[PDB]
């Protein structure tokens, strides 16, 4: 023909009149990754890898299904503490072996918990046994859990 | 080559090897550029300075094979149906075939005998017609073309005392269009010349490779856009 | 739309699936093709010499106009269930001014 | 080809956009484009020189085809009505066709017999006329024009001591305009030779592609605006 | 063409297709290109080395059929109201047409006989004025320009011993302005040849694409504005 | 040289991938730029003028071996099944070979003896037929082509007093399509002419490398998609 | 003046309607035209391509 | 014609002689926005 025009891609960018916009940006992208993650692909477009599910085994081996609605997780050093309203009102810890979530459930009771209000947490960890998660709602006292 | 053939073989030219690097053409598209293409293709070989060799349409084995399938031989039919007004006293009406590109022989049967037909041009008419006798020779008769009605209408002025019984006319037949494929089933309402349908070229299979190379370029020319392109091939159109 | 890219399905090359849509628009057109590759016959799509070259789209609401405008949105993606990655380099636009 | 064919392939060949939303090229100027390119081409192919071929009205068979569709035979009326004045005493003033575009035969029908039409030039007729006799020869008769009211007044100059029963004028008739939508539609009182409805092309199909490439070009040509190209293509335009 | 569609397709011509691309030209201006057009194109087409076919006025059907609706006969008025000086002793001065434009045939009745008349160079009346008898041959009459107010005065040298009682003229009537619109509605007091209102085109509509384009070529060359142009089409103003 | 040669030295000299995953230049592609090369080898060969050398068809001994392979000798079949109409009164209709490209000897054996076929033009037909005997020479027989469908049909004017037994035609055969492998295995309904299975070349060895720098120089022309380039090398399509 | 431009309403597109007037002037002079669009007549404005 | 210029438009702008003045900037504008609002519109004029 007559004439031509490269695009590169080194981000994306909105808000900006179509008359003119910058060649170098694209305007509206789904599920891609400029910068280089598991292989040298960085200022070139390239896909999202997607998720793998880990089952949630307790320690006897058994499937462990979570209650309902979270509101909140922790992680202190490698346990995940979630805050899940549902039936009951649960806590679990979570820590995750080599291919599965050693899940136990620390309480299951009626600590009041809503939706309207998740979950703010902040864990220490002093020594082996004493492994503190404080965590707030907005609407309840705060607690502590080890 | 089928019309499958003239598609297919249009992007092994036009779009850069089928590489689809050139800008891509629709069927409707190469179809109206091959029908341009064989018109184009048979005005230039048949007058001779219209094509690169200087020959025309009986001046080599090669022009007598590329309209052996356009050349056909059909009957004038008297125009006695509509009383219209002759420029000559003598002349005999007569109504061409529909389908008529170019006449190349046209001969009259008369009582006297056959009488070959000469196309007598406006000043030749004049110049023959300011002197004593203003007859055709013994063995020849004129013809000019009269007040026509979407059709050919061509005065026989033949020699008086003598009677018109038969009219023959040899010619080249229009063609028919190119078109490769079904151009209602995507475009609307297109034709190419009052045909929707796929038609298949209607010539001999020797000068397919100079309309597709002409539809070629013609469609490289109509796609750079310049005006000195477009003239410049315009130039081959007649 | 000429554009380099490649997909691959662990450690193998792919040299047949790139992308699967081309939706391009402006305030007044919109045209989309699937973005086949058929080795024969033309298709929208057509790879040579390790280079992908798309015709982009006509218009839908007549389906032989061109995408003329000063400017336009030009939107590759793939549709069809798949896991490769798709690297995708750059890509050149070539119009008529 | 019809008015939609004309349209359609005029869009092909110069690509333009049939939507409004962008306007694009529209129904007016193409039809005002492809009458201008069809004068252009009647112009140019009855004078040998104004073409590539240097071949005439009747120079060759496809120019023959080319005015087929336009040659029209029609009487001279007797403009006996306004006493005006002539050149010549013996000059009877004969009105011509109003739709006439060129002559090419001329006839009149006297007492003596019929006598074929010279078209006298200026100077020939002063030449002529500074001899003794100042009489034709015996079978022609001389022509030359006169004040005319919005159409075309002849003096026929017989011999004397002869009268005129009959004027037949052989002659190209003006072509009908080529345009591809009623303007009337969308275009509120715009006209093209004072017609404003669908009119399809009067001529044969053989020059439908040359008025078509040559439409392209004037478009082309125009649009681009630049002085070089439209006095170039302006050259074309006798 | 009506003055609308001389107005309407000038702008699919000089502003790029009717685009606003071009710089934009007011109905007086259209009208004034227009005027001078056509009397270009008069004076060219008239002229044979001034066209682009070597042809004059009746050197072919075209070029008559081009000048056929200015062609005017008129007969010349005895100017023995002003009692001038004339250069020759036998020279009986009378006044033409006062809408003539180019002269093409001059006749005499005198009492011997009517005598063509041959207008004569100031070279050629030295000549034959130095010779024993210093009068025309038996069958023409002289003719030089004197001395004219306002008007055109010629003296016609017939022979001794005649009387002049008349004296036709055949000319070219000077054509009137193309006007596209009221000029006094918006223009103040703006007149192309004396009329401030709508003024359509006295010439047979074949030599009007001719004066259009003619128009558009002028317009384009007035507003690119370089000397060159200017002087470039200015040779075609003779 | 054969089919997998072909592929391969124009991968040699063209500088392509024999790999799949780059798809380079396939085989459907260079199997249509072989035979449009060797339709244009043949065309050019065949007229003197097409060539560089300015030899045509038995015009030096390379060109006799270079069409020896497709010279063929076969006999008219007359085609008295279809009732139609002939241009002469004398004219016996034969149906020609189906595989026929150019005629170059024809012969007519009669009862009164072999005759050689002269293929007499269009105006050669009206000049002779303009003469008191309008019969060929003694020892020749005229042919004009006539109306044919889907094949040729040839008119054989022999003269007067005398039957046709046998029509021999010795002309060149139409050359089968160079393709390099079954299209049908990965192009899925892809011809040539009609084929679709492996053909190999029918010509001489000794033209197969004219054939295979055509094909190159074809394939280069086109993959530039330069207009210049696809003009100049449109010109030696004929 | 060669300008791009475009009016919508709510999400439909308007190929007719930009601008209503154009004032152009300076120490001497002044001018101004309605920028009306006739397709088939010449007009202060027209749109193309 | 001869000559062009293009006309930008990255503010409003006065107190500068008109010999002088800068075709990116606008003399005087009344109700528009130069800034994207409701719309991807920065540095095209848009309504108010």
């Amino acid at each position: 023909a007559l004439k031509k025009e490269q695009h590169f891609f080194k981000g994306m960018q909105r808000d900006l009149s179509v008359s003119k916009f910058n060649p170098e940006y694209a305007f509206d992208a789904q599920n891609i990754r400029i910068t280089a993650r598991e292989h040298d692909t960085l200022l070139s477009v390239s896909n999202e890898k997607g998720n793998k599910e880990i089952p949630l085994q307790s320690p006897s081996g058994d499937p462990v299904v979570i209650d309902g609605v979270l509101l909140g997780q922790n992680v202190l050093n490698n346990y995940v503490t979630l805050f899940t309203k549902g039936t009951n009102d649960n806590i679990y810890r979570l820590e995750n072996k080599g291919t599965y979530f050693e899940t136990l459930i620390l309480f299951s009771g009626n600590l009041n918990f809503s939706t309207d209000y998740p979950i703010e947490s902040i864990s220490v960890y002093e020594n082996n046994n004493i492994q503190k998660v404080y965590w707030v709602d907005g609407l309840n006292q705060a607690r502590v859990i080890n | 080559m089928n019309v499958n053939e003239f598609s297919n073989e249009f992007d092994v030219l036009y779009n850069n090897i089928m590489s689809n690097a050139a800008p891509g053409l629709n069927e409707y598209e190469k179809s109206v550029l091959l029908t341009k293409a064989q018109e184009e293709i048979v005005k230039n070989y048949f007058e001779p300075a219209g094509n690169k060799y200087g020959k025309g349409l009986d001046d080599s084995p090669k022009r007598q094979i590329d309209f052996s399938e356009l050349i056909k031989v059909g009957e004038g039919v008297l125009n006695t149906s509509a009383p219209t007004i002759t420029f000559d006293k003598r002349a005999k009406v007569y109504d061409l075939p529909a389908d008529l590109f170019l006449v190349i022989n046209e001969a009259v049967d008369t009582n006297a005998g056959t009488k070959q037909i000469v196309p007598i041009s406006y000043s030749d008419y004049t110049r023959l017609m300011s002197r004593p006798y203003k007859e055709p020779v013994k063995y020849q008769a004129w013809r000019i073309i009269t007040t026509s009605i979407n059709n050919i209408s061509v005065e026989l002025i033949v020699n008086s005392n003598e009677t018109i019984t038969d009219y023959k006319v040899r010619y080249i037949r229009r063609p028919a269009p190119i078109i490769t494929t079904n151009l209602s089933s995507e475009y609307g309402d297109v034709t190419i010349n009052g045909v929707s349908t796929v038609s298949e070229c209607e010539l001999n299979p020797i000068i397919h490779s100079e309309i597709l190379q002409r539809a070629v370029e013609l469609a490289k020319a109509a796609y750079q856009g310049d005006l000195q392109a477009s003239v410049e091939l315009g130039q081959r159109s007649e | 739309v000429e554009f380099r890219a490649d997909s691959w399905d662990s450690d193998n090359l792919i040299s047949n699936k790139t992308f699967d849509t081309l939706d391009v628009w402006n305030e007044y057109q919109h045209g989309t093709t699937p973005l086949t590759n058929l080795l024969g016959h033309p298709s929208p799509l057509k790879k040579k010499f390790r280079i992908w070259r798309a015709n982009i789209p006509r218009a839908i609401a007549n389906n032989r106009d061109r995408i003329r405008n000063t400017w336009a949105y030009i939107k590759l993606g793939m549709n069809t269930p798949n896991t490769y990655r798709t690297e995708f380099h750059d890509a050149i636009i070539h119009y008529f001014a």
